[PDB]
């Protein structure tokens, strides 16, 4: 029940980007794929039903496609109008949406990602609580995939992190929290922010002991 | 058309909350109709669906139990009847219609969607905010120190530097729901790393509603 779709993909005004949805026949496969827009502080919008079908008022510089168990959406002439959240969803007998593809129409070169991890302070220990903040900076296209590692194990839990924004220098910045007990901080050697940006895997850290 | 979503507001988790949706523009009564909810900031999640009759009744596994979507067709109404709310239901639910469509339900695809209306399920009162010191380590020729604004609720807060006499270097992250029915934010400066054992620096967080002004001295380690 997951549809796998990048978290990015990016290209110039006027290119073409297209985005896939893979999966399986069960979800994708023996069913019709849909395809929607969101820009931000939008409610989702209809680019795409039935494969590859189009809607009257969608400009026909968007596409769409099935084969077996891969559907794709295409979008020519890229304008910045058409940078937002693409999602891809599908139904089954309702069904299952992706993962979320943004998709941002290059204005500047890929900037990748300044990280700068934060420690929960002696302070909020003193209270019994403990939260590490990570803060990546500076980075473009706006999509961050953020992962905890508690040494060099995962870590699910008190895991919040925020939806990039642009900031001055038209870059955009998100932040990720790791809300933990102070015996868990102080039970691994090293806690760390793994953050990956257009495939390049960035990694922090920090430790009890400092 | 037209789909206009109502009854959005905080609640506390056990308690219940119906959603309305006054459709306009189009039949309703021929149309099938779907909720889809988006948690803040992850993405959309499908709900529940109701038939163009009502018969078939469909919802997620992390709401199988718990929710019973309805609807209206004598005032176009689509209602999301939410009963014994949790945390991770608190999300912007979405009155979607069904697009059934090309002759002989009834099927999967969201054509228009209403402005959607923000749940906030959350057992917590107006909790002062708890702000803590972001000491710096720094990446040469600068330095990153900051105000983690934590466990604080509701939401409006603000945060400055020096009382206002820091504009620059600054970023005020946006908010976030934590695993706690309270709210996360953090306030970041950005300074030359030379800077920092002489400068002052103080996060100046206010939060309005809960009558508090939190100010923190934040500076190095050692």
């Amino acid at each position: 029940s997951v549809l796998t779709q990048p978290p990015s993909v990016s290209a110039a005004p006027g290119q073409k980007v297209t985005i896939s949805c893979s999966g399986s026949s069960s979800n994708i496969g023996n069913n019709y794929v849909s395809w929607y827009q969101q820009l931000p502080g939008t409610a989702p919008k209809l680019l795409i039903y039935e494969n590859n079908k189009r809607p009257s008022g969608i400009p026909d510089r968007f596409s769409g496609s099935k084969s077996g168990t891969s559907a794709t959406l295409g979008i020519t002439g890229l304008q910045t109008g058409d940078e937002a959240d693409y999602y891809c969803g599908t139904w089954d007998s309702g069904g299952v949406f992706g993962t979320g593809t943004k998709v941002t129409v290059l204005g500047q070169p890929k900037a990748n990602p300044t990280v700068t991890l934060f420690p929960p302070s002696s302070e909020e220990l003193q209270a019994n609580k403990a939260t590490l903040v990570c803060l990546i900076s500076d980075f473009y296209p706006g999509a961050v995939t953020v992962a905890w590692k508690a040494d060099s194990s995962p870590v699910k839990a008190g895991v919040e992190t925020t939806t990039p924004s642009k900031q001055s220098n038209n870059k955009y910045a998100a932040s990720s929290y790791l809300s933990l007990t102070p015996e868990q901080w102080k039970s691994h050697r090293s806690y760390s922010c793994q953050v990956t940006h257009e495939g390049s895997t960035v990694e922090k850290t920090v430790a009890p002991t400092e | 058309v037209q789909l206009v979503e109502s009854g959005g507001g905080v609640v506390q988790p056990g308690r219940s909350l119906r959603l309305s949706c006054a459709a306009s523009g189009f039949t309703f009564s021929s149309y099938g109709m779907h909720w889809v909810r988006q948690a803040p900031g992850k993405g959309l999640e499908w709900v529940a669906v109701i038939s163009y009759d009502g018969s078939n009744k469909y919802y997620a596994d992390s709401v199988k139990g718990r929710f019973t979507i309805s609807r209206d067709n004598s005032k176009n109404t689509l209602y999301l009847q939410m009963n014994s709310l949790r945390a991770e239901d608190t999300a912007v639910y979405y009155c979607a219609k069904d697009l059934g469509e090309s002759e002989n339900g009834v099927v999967g695809a969201f054509d228009i969607w209403g402005q959607g209306t923000m749940v906030t399920v959350s057992s917590a009162s107006t909790k002062g905010p708890s702000v803590f010191p972001l000491a710096p380590s720094t990446s040469g020729g600068t330095a990153a120190l900051g105000c983690l604004v934590k466990d604080y609720f509701p939401e409006p807060v603000t945060v400055s530097w020096n009382s206002g006499a820091l504009t620059s270097g600054v970023h005020t992250f946006p908010a976030v729901l934590q695993s706690s029915g309270l709210y996360s934010l953090s306030s970041v400066v950005t300074v030359p790393s030379s800077s920092l054992g002489t400068q002052t620096y103080i996060c100046n967080v206010n939060h309005k509603p809960s009558n508090t002004k939190v100010d923190k001295k934040v500076e190095p380690k050692s």
